């Protein structure tokens, strides 16, 4: 209750806050004032046009790695088990498996960005 | 002559303290660390700040500030409408116009300098035979609409009343030099 | 020996005149005048048809490597039929030497284009397009590059006015940076600045 | 009079300093290793 | 007089406090004044001791300071600037080149002063003006602004 | 009385956030052979009150091809997450007490990152999705391989708690045992925080202003109340974690205070470093933390597996 209570007292202080900046200030806008800032030019495309992205692969990369460390993450509580051997070997054969997948990406080159 | 800003002479070879080496400063930041020491003394150092208002930076009496018209010490204008700072004014921002006066001296009737259009470059006062323009060292004088620094006679011989205790001290310093 | 005028080596002279020379008697075909200066410097005069057969020889042959062009340039001289003059500054590192190379055009004949010769020659022609109006031939792009977009008219020509015809200004009726018709709250006052009198009687032209 | 000018001094100026002058500081690596693995050491008992 | 008139020139106080010790400028410049503008940003002079910062954005920048020559070339790129800036907005033109065009006034590709494109708060002439002069006119900014009685023109009406 | 504890958290923080943008400009201003702020107020003081009123009375901007709504949202998204990763440290006794303390802190902090993207995608413009995109790959990198360092770090601790984090360093802290990826912790802070060399989201040079390009007045206030909150707050993690303040059951105060004054150290650290550094490019970022800090970091990941299992120092549940 106190967790939420002070989550909605951060919310209410917020909004407040972007409300008054919102409401207290004199407002004159025209076009010219709104048009987007493209360093004093106007922008010859929109930027909702495609935009490449050169390290996708790292992207692809960075799901599985977070899902490894959410595989990694029960371990505070795995190393208080009565057989340790069974989980220091799991736990080593995670963190090997991991890491070759690593280096195998970067021998293939797919940490490297294109172009 | 010249010489290598980069181009490394022979080899070091490869020794196992100089591979430790390599890798402490790899591994430690040991560049990093150094630059963060220099940053560091910068910061104990005493800052080079004047208090502006209260302290000016210095200057030199040959400095090029406001300009200004000045006289004699009997009270006569200095200037004798020859048009050579005219002429030798390199943005033509001096326009002066001139006649005979009441006793027949041969003064101006507007001496007008636009000092939007002047570029602070001294020729006027360095071609006035007769040191009646110069740039005194006034340099505080920022308005706050484009006319007030369209400057005509009045305004210029204003100037050379007000300034004339520090122009005149400094022509003394510099007219040997010039 | 005289401490107020320059010293003259006649060493450079002699080079720069053997020079002259020898490009003359390697390129008749287009090489119309070769003078060298009181100033140490040598200016090739050639049509405009081999400007890039003159410009390849001057920065390929193995006594000449002008491999590196100092500038390009046009002069406005309307008083001749071919009223702008190109010049080509080029500097020879290996020999330490700089040549002129000069030719002529009109507004309405082109000449060729040396980018194939020399990439610092597309800027420099396009400057020179935008300045005076000398189309290049075979130009990868050739377009304004020191004038305001939709400039009419070449100022670094002679005839055009020094303040130009144009002047900008912010409306606020259409809310725009808009062009006028130029008017001077004070007019550029010209000067007459040409003493009546002969200064240099080596330069004295003959009379009409 | 004499001709007064701004000229150097008749013994001249002192030498100006102009290479490049890095100090050349820092510990040994194996110092510095031996520290932190020290440091790690005891750190896990 | 009254009450509330005190209140509102103590506010008009208040906000004129803050938007003159809070001066950041448009990161913006174009030649040998600009320079000298790096040189009032250069420790001698301090315009972050006298609150002043350079913002890159025109969104997050309050004054501008027009430091060069405005050829015909440049100015829509000054003017769209300028009019992206939020409203209490101040110019500061530099130098005889924004003040009146200067040692180019009489060219076919120079606009005759700043003024014609953008209203311009404060003129400080040189060729270049100094980091001394160009402080001055910041001080001289930071007084007007100081002068301003919006609020209590806003009650008066 | 807990809103009183709420209040007497949250303005104290604010204030603090202030004050470190006026020492950010002192410091520097001294690294930087000059003085900084000294004229709004007797020593600067009153110069963080000034901007900030400043900003709130200058007038925001709305542009026309920019989505209004989250527009909006972002920067209070931004100001409340950076409160709510507050919320829960301890000095010595937090205000809310967590068991996933680290882990809440992991989720506040990628709800950062969102809030960034979504300023850069709804402020419709080219310098904006650049900065949208640099947030994109510096929060891959840093996240996978903060992870990995929290991991180990509390793999050394036992527990996901923070009062748990004071009761290990009890007698030590764990800079000794766990130097080299506190050294790593502390770079990925850095990335997290998005400060010199690896903002790279606010690109003063290389962008205009990136992610916040469009941004004015009272929303870029709190973009930026947000990032230097989160400033004080990772140095304040970093200190709870690895640099231990002594604790003693009888009084608190002792704690609060060596807190303070290491959370204070690694602040000035972060602005020494500012001051010291050039920026990264933003896939040499991401090339240092997947070739050299992701390696190392599994390595000693297993390493901390191993560890307590070869000595039988298996730390407690509770
Ligand atoms: C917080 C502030 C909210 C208001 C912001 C604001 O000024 O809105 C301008 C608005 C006036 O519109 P306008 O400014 O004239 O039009 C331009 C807007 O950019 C036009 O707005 P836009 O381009 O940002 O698009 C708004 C759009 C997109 O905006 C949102 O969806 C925002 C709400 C996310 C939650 O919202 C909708 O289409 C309706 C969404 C209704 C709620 C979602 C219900 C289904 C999904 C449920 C899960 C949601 C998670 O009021
Ligand atoms: C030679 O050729 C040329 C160039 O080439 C070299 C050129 O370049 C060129 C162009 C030239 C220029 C444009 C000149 C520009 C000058 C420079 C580039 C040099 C200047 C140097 C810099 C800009 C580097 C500065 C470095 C620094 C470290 C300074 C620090 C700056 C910062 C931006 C960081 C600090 C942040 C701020 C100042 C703002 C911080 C404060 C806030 C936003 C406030 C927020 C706070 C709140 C909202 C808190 C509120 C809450 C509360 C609880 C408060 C309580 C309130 C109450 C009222 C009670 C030209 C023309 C040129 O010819
Ligand atoms: C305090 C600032 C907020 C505020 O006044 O908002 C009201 C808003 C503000 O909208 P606004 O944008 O017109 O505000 C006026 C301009 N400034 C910001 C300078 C004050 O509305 C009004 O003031 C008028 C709306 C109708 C009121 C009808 C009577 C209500 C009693
Ligand atoms: C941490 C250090 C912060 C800055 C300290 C002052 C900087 C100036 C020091 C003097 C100098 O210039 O030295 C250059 C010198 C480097 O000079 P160098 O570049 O010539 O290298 C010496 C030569 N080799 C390559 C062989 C090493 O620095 C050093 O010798 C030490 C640098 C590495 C050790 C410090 C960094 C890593 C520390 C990790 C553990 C954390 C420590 C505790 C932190 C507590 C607070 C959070
Ligand atoms: C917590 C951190 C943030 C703190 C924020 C600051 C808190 C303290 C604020 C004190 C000042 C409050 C009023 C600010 C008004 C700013 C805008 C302004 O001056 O507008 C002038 C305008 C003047 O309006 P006007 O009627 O003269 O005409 C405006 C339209 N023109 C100029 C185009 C003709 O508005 C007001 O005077 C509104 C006053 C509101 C007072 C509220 C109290
Ligand atoms: C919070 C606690 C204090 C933390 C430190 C705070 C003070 C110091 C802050 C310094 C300023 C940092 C600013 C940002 C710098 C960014 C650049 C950077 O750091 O790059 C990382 C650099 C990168 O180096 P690089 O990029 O130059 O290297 C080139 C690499 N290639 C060619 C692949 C590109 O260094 C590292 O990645 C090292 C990380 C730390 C390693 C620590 C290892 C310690 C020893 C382990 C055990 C060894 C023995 C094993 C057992 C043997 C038994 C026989
Ligand atoms: C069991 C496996 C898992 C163990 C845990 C560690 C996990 C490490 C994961 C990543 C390993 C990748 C290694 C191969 C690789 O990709 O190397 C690439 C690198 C050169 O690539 P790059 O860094 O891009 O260089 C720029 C271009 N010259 O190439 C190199 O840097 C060459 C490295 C040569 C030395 C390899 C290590 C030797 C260790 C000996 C220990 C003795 C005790
Ligand atoms: C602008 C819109 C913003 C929208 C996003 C808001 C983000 C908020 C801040 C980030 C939150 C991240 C996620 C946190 C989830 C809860 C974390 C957690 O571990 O909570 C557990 C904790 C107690 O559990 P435990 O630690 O096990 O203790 C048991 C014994 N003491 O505590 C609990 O069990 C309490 C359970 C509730 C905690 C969360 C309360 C959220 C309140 C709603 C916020 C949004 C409101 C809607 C939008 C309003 C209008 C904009
Ligand atoms: C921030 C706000 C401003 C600063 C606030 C704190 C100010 C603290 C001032 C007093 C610091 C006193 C340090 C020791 C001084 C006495 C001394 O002997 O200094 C010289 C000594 C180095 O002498 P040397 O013999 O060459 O050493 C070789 C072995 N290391 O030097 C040393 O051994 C230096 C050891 C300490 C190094 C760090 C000192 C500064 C710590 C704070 C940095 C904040 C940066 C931001
Ligand atoms: S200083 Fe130069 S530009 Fe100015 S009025 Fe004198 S001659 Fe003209
Ligand atoms: S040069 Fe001197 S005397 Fe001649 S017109 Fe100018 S100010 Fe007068
Ligand atoms: S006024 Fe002078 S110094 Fe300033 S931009 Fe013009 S030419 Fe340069």
């Amino acid at each position: 209750m106190n967790l939420y209570t002070v989550i909605f007292i951060n919310i209410l202080l917020s909004l407040t806050l972007i409300l008054v900046a919102f409401w207290l200030p004199q407002m004159n806008l025209y076009s010219e004032k709104a048009n987007p800032y493209e360093c004093g030019f106007d922008p010859t495309s929109s930027a909702r046009l495609p935009f490449s992205m050169k390290f996708f692969l790292v992207a692809i990369t960075f799901l599985l790695f977070d899902l490894e460390i959410a595989l990694l993450l029960p371990l505070p509580w795995a190393i208080q088990t009565i057989k340790t051997s069974t989980m220091m070997i799991m736990a080593f054969i995670l963190v090997t498996i991991l890491s070759l997948g690593l280096a195998y990406e970067w021998t293939q080159k797919g940490l490297e960005w294109t172009e | 002559t010249y010489k290598y800003v980069n181009k490394k002479e022979q080899e070091s070879e490869v020794d196992m303290k100089s591979a430790t080496d390599n890798a402490a400063r790899i591994l430690m930041w040991t560049e990093l660390i150094r630059g963060l020491g220099m940053t560091l003394s910068y910061l104990f150092r005493e800052p080079a700040t004047i208090n502006y208002p209260f302290e000016k930076g210095p200057l030199s009496p040959r400095f090029r500030g406001e300009h200004a018209l000045r006289r004699y010490p009997s009270g006569e204008e200095r200037c004798i409408a020859c048009k050579l700072c005219e002429a030798i004014c390199p943005a033509q921002a001096i326009t002066i116009e001139a006649e005979p006066r009441a006793d027949g001296s041969r003064r101006t009737t507007r001496y007008d300098i636009d000092m939007t259009k002047c570029i602070y470059c001294g020729f006027c006062q360095e071609a006035c035979p007769v040191d009646a323009i110069v740039e005194g060292p006034n340099f505080e004088f920022s308005t706050e609409t484009h006319e007030e620094l369209l400057y005509n006679k009045e305004k210029l011989l204003n100037n050379g009343d007000k300034w004339e205790a520090e122009i005149a001290a400094n022509i003394q310093a510099d007219y040997l030099y010039r | 020996k005289r401490p107020t005028v320059r010293p003259r080596s006649d060493v450079t002279h002699k080079q720069l005149s053997a020079f002259g020379e020898y490009v003359a008697e390697i390129l008749p075909k287009y090489v119309q005048q070769v003078q060298v200066s009181c100033l140490d410097e040598l200016e090739i005069c050639i049509h405009p048809d081999g400007v890039i057969p003159t410009l390849t020889f001057l920065r390929d042959h193995t006594n000449a490597q002008f491999k590196s062009l100092a500038d390009l340039t046009a002069v406005d001289v309307p008083t001749r039929q071919n009223r702008f003059e190109i010049v080509y500054n080029l500097l020879s590192l290996r020999f330490n030497s700089r040549i002129r190379v000069k030719t002529y055009a009109d507004e309405l004949t082109p000449i060729d284009s040396i980018v194939s010769v020399h990439i610092a020659a597309n800027w420099y022609e396009r400057e020179v397009w935008d300045m005076f109006g000398v189309f290049f031939f075979n130009h990868p792009d050739l377009r304004r590059i020191l004038t305001d977009y939709g400039f009419e008219g070449h100022p670094f020509r002679k005839d055009f006015p020094l303040t130009g015809y144009v002047e900008l200004r912010y409306d606020d009726e259409v809310k725009r940076v808009v062009a006028e018709p130029v008017e001077l709250a004070q007019e550029f006052r010209k000067f007459d600045l040409n003493s009546p009198w002969e200064a240099f009687p080596a330069y004295r032209q003959p009379p009409e | 009079s004499k001709v007064k000018q701004d000229m150097p001094p008749p013994g001249g100026y002192g030498p100006i300093d102009y290479k490049r002058n890095l100090p050349r500081r820092g510990l040994s690596g194996y110092s510095m290793f031996a520290v932190g693995i020290g440091a790690l050491i005891f750190g896990y008992w | 007089r009254s009450r509330a008139e005190y209140v509102v020139t103590k506010l008009d106080d208040l906000i004129n406090w803050a938007r003159r010790s809070s001066l950041w400028p448009m990161t913006f410049g174009l030649a040998c004044c600009a320079v000298e503008m790096m040189h009032m940003a250069a420790p001698r002079y301090d315009m972050d001791r006298f609150g002043v910062v350079f913002r890159a954005s025109p969104r997050q920048a309050d004054v501008m300071i027009v430091a060069g020559t405005l050829t015909n070339k440049m100015a829509p790129a000054l003017r769209k600037v300028y009019d992206q800036m939020p409203e209490p907005r101040y110019v500061v033109s530099m130098g005889s080149c924004a003040n009146g065009g200067g040692y180019y006034h009489y060219s076919y590709s120079v606009v005759r002063g700043c003024d014609r494109i953008v209203p311009v708060d404060i003129y400080v002439p040189g060729c270049p003006p100094t980091a001394e002069a160009l402080l001055y006119g910041i001080l001289q900014l930071q007084r007007k602004i100081k002068r301003e009685q919006k609020l209590k023109i806003w009650y008066r009406r | 009385m807990f809103f009183i504890n709420i209040l007497t958290l949250l303005v104290p923080i604010l204030i603090a956030m202030a004050f470190l943008t006026l020492v950010e400009r002192k410091i520097l201003g001294y690294m930087q052979l000059r003085k900084g702020p000294n004229i709004v107020g007797p020593y600067g003081i009153l110069q963080p009150f000034a901007d900030a009123m400043k900003l709130f009375m200058k007038e925001p901007m709305r542009p026309l091809t920019t989505s209004m709504s989250l527009f909006i949202i972002a920067p209070t998204l931004s100001l409340t997450l950076a409160l709510s990763l507050w919320v829960p440290l301890p000095m010595p006794h937090p205000l809310i007490n967590l068991n996933l303390g680290i882990l809440f802190i992991l989720a506040t902090s990628s709800l950062s990152v969102y809030s960034i993207l979504w300023s850069g995608w709804a402020s419709n413009s080219k310098y904006s999705l650049f900065g949208a995109l640099r947030a994109v790959a510096q929060t891959i990198s840093y996240e996978v391989t903060m992870a990995i360092i929290l991991l180990s770090v509390l793999l050394m601790n036992g527990s996901y708690s923070l009062q748990t984090l004071i009761t290990t360093q009890e007698h030590m802290w764990l800079l000794l045992p766990a130097w080299p990826m506190a050294m790593m912790w502390f770079i990925s802070t850095l990335a997290e925080t998005n400060r010199a060399p690896f903002d790279l989201t606010e690109g003063e040079s290389e962008l205009v202003s990136g992610f916040n390009v469009e941004y004015a007045a009272g929303p870029f206030a709190l973009f930026f109340m947000a990032e230097y909150t989160n400033i004080i707050l990772m140095n304040a993690l970093t200190t709870i974690i690895f640099l231990g303040p002594l604790y003693y059951i009888n009084l608190p105060e002792l704690y609060s205070t060596n807190f303070m004054m290491e959370a204070l150290l690694l602040s000035s650290t972060f602005l020494w470093i500012r001051a010291s550094y050039p920026r990264f490019r933003y896939d040499q970022l991401m090339h240092l933390l997947w070739k050299n800090f992701l390696p190392l970091t599994l390595a000693l990941c297993m390493w901390h597996i191993s560890l307590p299992i070869f000595t039988a120092g298996v730390p407690p549940y509770m």
